[PDB]
């Protein structure tokens, strides 16, 4: 009826289409035909069942990984945000960062002519416009997106601003950098990843308040306060950031039986120069504590009148335990020295 | 400023390993089109034993050491929100839910049922009195055993494998003929693991279902349909998976243990 | 071969089992047989495909609801805990609360002879034993379980204790009641539910610091 | 003490509606055994157009207003971690992933692919330049259209219904013959919603796949297998679902808007 010539006896036929039909070349083009003429609605409903080929087995892992993460954040208290993947070449300046490696040949606007190399510039920029529309006292949020450098990368950045948390009516607040860190530490605590920060110089980050991030054993992203110069180049007050690269590495849990024998408790302080980073401090004490150090925490410190003008004090609570048996004091005040020795012996 | 310093002590939450394992098992079956539903921990002798082809005075009633209850004014709800009667007890396995569901619904369907069950045995490191199981039921016309076999196989693959495989040995259960106990191939540790039991739903169970349905005014729905069900020990599996040694560890509210699974996902 | 007598021409046969076989009554009992003799391993692998009957449509909702919740908590900062469903009738006293409506006829121990009517007694009790084993400075946790009153009910309780949050080294802490409330408010904020508290007298709760939840 | 007082201002997080809708769409297909995988936003003209039966100088290349890129030292990775060549651009739809996946894997399989795509049109309230789509592909021997129809139907039921139904109209796409556009029955609002496109994978696409596979040394895997794919607008759907009016609202980082979906789940 469609003007095709059908020769042959079957089961496979010779069908020559009319010339006005340029869309008809393959056998499938021919099938689409019987379909539409008979009517797509006349095709029944069904569901397939089969064992997927093996190499398809783990596939979902990465995607899922990202989502559990995305989810954990919103649960920790971060409002999610979606930012355009574009970038204003100009901000490469406004925000002290290298230039975008990819540019558009047909930009939508000269302000969206490059491809974001970083995620935070956009967050910060969102911060501003929110302030101008509604005046939020504080704000904590994150975003996950694809940035473009040499290769396409999945990044994660978060921004904090405001008075902070505490009693609304009651005066005090507790906020700032150490608040953003607080959350971060908790997040990894929840992810089962050992994280720490070390001071690092960042062009876009106010120094002193600048720091590189070390997910479990590794360097990825940074964290710190937004460099004031930029803070002000924009009608904006102080902001706190961090931007990492995903996927985060993972430490497969090795379960471990905790022992019932009570731990060995200790009171200890360390006096070291005002410049020394908490880091190396904890590090040393820790690396010399010995193999039975169950806990290591810092309950206090202050510069201190009663000591060297250029040194500080450190409240360190200590705990020890031995799985099979209880720790004999012989080993405790002994190992303790093992530390104090190489402690400032260094 | 000293950035290497600790931040504001903020609470980092975690999830119980059983919840974790539950969730994983569920996500798995969800992918085969199974739906997760729950039942009550306090059941009627009717749903726990009678409904399933389990006799009063015969050797069957004697495989499960039950916890009987007493007390008045306690209202037990039936599949349809009706009050039911029977000596009260603590569900001995999750199977009862097979019945509450079938009474309240129409085939074909696929369900999986996680649940805390109770048994009177002495608590050792591989056995407890309070543990969880996961029940599975698929009813529909045409259902065959090969489907139950496929189902289980997809589970092994999903847990270990594809270098892993499934073991089905005949065993006896009052509510399924053919009955079977099944083991999974753990390529890693290199041993066979006896996971649970399963079989083709017993005719007498379908019978019971319709009979109770008509008693409630509903039309019979399980005449001429087939089905398989299975049920497995969750702790037995969580232990093997998350590498735990003492089953008693689960109900021992020790934080040092609990926190060990903080980042399981 | 199993000692059955098979009469009839087909397709449905008359099979009379030997008398020593008491387990053989239905046609299915007969099938389990061909199976095991042929070998369970000889049954192929397959997967079913069908459109589920309509009334099965929403089924998962409740279960899922609970889980998103369970999940949100762990993310807000609560350590999950699993407590036995049992109860020591004696604590009905120790903790000012009515008695358990359900008791065991075969208790595992006179201290697990009733069925928990509340969840918190158990949490608190867990608190203690933890302190005695390891000495945690602070603790924030929750548990979801089935309590038994007139009817079986799904409850959710959370317990906070310790110095609270703030700077470790730095002196101040911020904790106590208003901290637990802080989290609570946040949780609903996250659930999209409007919550508030109003002072209410609770036998097990220090008054003044007591309140009902809305 | 005054207990009615406000507690410690603690931050309550939320999730973006697109993420929410994404998640829902995914959970849905996950239940039919589909697996979620992602592709790159910056693609090669080869995977975006060439691989799929899309011509250079013909009317087809002219249905998608593309964003071309420039810049050096940018490394684009192929399905196997190899460097590929072609004029760089921003993926115009998610379809390219159909190819990267098929090149890297073996049938049978079911995948679904969420992804931010880019198009050069003018932004109104129902159209944008930066939006997301969700692609679906099922390849295997025996696959037929009725399966694609079933698939879509299960999606409608899952979203609205069971008093909801599906509409399939023939339409043209270079990569699928038979092609089709599909609408869903929204019993509530009482109107038909044009959701996306789908069809039976085009022979030329399977051809392209194997051809590139052998180029990479892999054996042909798609000879003699069949398949269907589809793709839908996520914002178009999130809007209808979560009751949003302006599509432009999504990329407008306004909190007052964002927070409105805090408790969506
Ligand atoms: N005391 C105990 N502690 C911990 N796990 C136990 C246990 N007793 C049994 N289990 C675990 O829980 C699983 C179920 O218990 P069991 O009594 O073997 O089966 C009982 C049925 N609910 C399983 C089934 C369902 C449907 C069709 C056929 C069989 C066992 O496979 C075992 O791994
Ligand atoms: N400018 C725009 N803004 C927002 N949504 C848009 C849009 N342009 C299209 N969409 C949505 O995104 C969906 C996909 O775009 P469209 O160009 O129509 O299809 C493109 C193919 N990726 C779909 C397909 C896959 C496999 C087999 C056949 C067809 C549309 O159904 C529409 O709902
Ligand atoms: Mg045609
Ligand atoms: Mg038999």
């Amino acid at each position: 009826r469609l003007g095709c010539r059908v020769e042959g006896e079957g089961p496979t036929y010779r069908v020559t289409p009319p010339s006005h039909r340029l869309d008809l070349r393959l056998e499938e083009d021919l099938v689409e035909e019987v379909a539409r003429i008979q009517g797509y609605e006349t095709i029944p409903l069904a569901l397939p069942a089969f064992f997927p080929a093996p190499d398809n087995r783990g596939v979902e892992a990465p995607y899922r990984k990202e989502q559990r993460l995305r989810e954990v954040l919103s649960g920790l208290g971060f409002q999610e945000v979606y930012t355009y993947s574009f970038m204003d070449p100009e901000d490469a300046r406004r925000f002290r960062l290298d230039p975008p490696r990819l540019l558009l040949l047909n930009p939508l606007a000269p302000e969206k002519a490059a491809l974001r190399t970083h995620l935070f510039p956009g967050l910060v920029r969102v911060l501003k416009e929110n302030l101008d529309l509604d005046r939020p006292e504080r704000a904590l949020l994150f975003e996950v997106g694809r940035v473009f450098r040499e290769r396409e990368e999945t990044h994660l950045a978060g921004l904090l601003f405001g008075e902070g948390v505490g009693l609304p009516w009651a005066k005090e607040r507790l906020s700032g950098y150490f608040l953003l860190k607080g959350y971060l530490e908790a997040l990894f605590a929840r992810l089962g990843l050992a994280f720490r920060v070390e001071a690092q110089a960042f062009p876009f980050l106010h120094p002193g308040v600048s720091g590189r991030v070390l997910v479990e054993g590794e360097e990825v992203g940074f964290l710190g306060a937004l460099h004031p110069e930029i803070a002000q180049e924009l009608e904006l007050p102080p902001v706190h950031l961090f931007e990492l690269r995903l996927p985060l590495p993972d430490k497969p849990l090795a379960f471990q039986d905790p022992s019932r024998h009570p731990a060995a408790f200790r009171d200890l302080a360390v006096v070291v120069p005002a410049p020394t980073p908490y880091g190396e401090v904890e590090a040393l004490v820790r690396e010399a504590a010995g193999p039975y150090l169950e806990s290591l925490a810092l309950f206090d410190l202050y510069q201190g009148p009663p000591l060297p003008e250029g040194h500080k004090s450190l409240a360190f609570h200590l705990r020890f335990r031995h799985p099979k048996r209880t720790l004999r004091d012989e080993e405790v005040e002994e190992a303790v020295s093992r530390v104090a020795e190489a402690l400032r012996a260094r | 400023v000293d950035v290497s310093l600790p931040g504001a002590s903020l609470f980092s939450g975690g999830l119980h390993p059983i919840t974790l394992m539950e969730r994983e098992l569920v996500e798995i079956f969800r992918a085969l089109g199974y739906q997760a539903v729950e039942g009550p921990e306090v059941e009627s002798e009717f749903f726990n034993f009678d409904a399933l082809n389990i006799p009063e005075h015969h050797p069957a009633r004697d495989m499960w050491d039950t916890f009987w209850l007493t007390g008045e004014g306690f209202r037990l709800e039936g599949p349809l929100g009706e009050e039911v009667e029977g000596r009260l007890l603590l569900r001995t396995h999750t199977s009862p839910m097979q019945v509450r569901y079938m009474v309240a619904h129409t085939p074909p369907f696929r369900i999986v049922v996680p649940g805390r069950v109770f048994r009177f045995e002495q608590t050792d490191a591989t056995h407890e009195a309070v543990f969880h199981q996961l029940e599975g039921l698929v009813v529909g016309e045409g259902i065959a055993m090969a489907h139950l076999k496929g189902a289980i196989y997809e589970l092994a693959q999903a847990l270990f494998g594809p270098d892993s495989k499934v073991r089905f040995q005949p065993v006896y259960f009052p509510f399924v003929e053919p009955g079977a106990q099944f083991a999974v191939w753990w390529p890693e540790g290199g041993k066979w693991l006896e996971l649970g039991g399963a079989g083709m739903v017993h005719p007498k169970v379908f019978q019971a279902v319709d009979a109770y349905r008509e008693r409630l005014g509903l039309p019979p729905a399980y005449r001429g349909v087939t089905g398989f069900a299975f049920g497995l020990g969750v702790e037995r599996l969580a232990m093997l998976r998350y590498g735990i040694p003492d089953i008693r560890y689960f109900f021992g509210g020790r934080l040092k243990f609990l926190e060990q699974f903080k980042g399981v996902l």
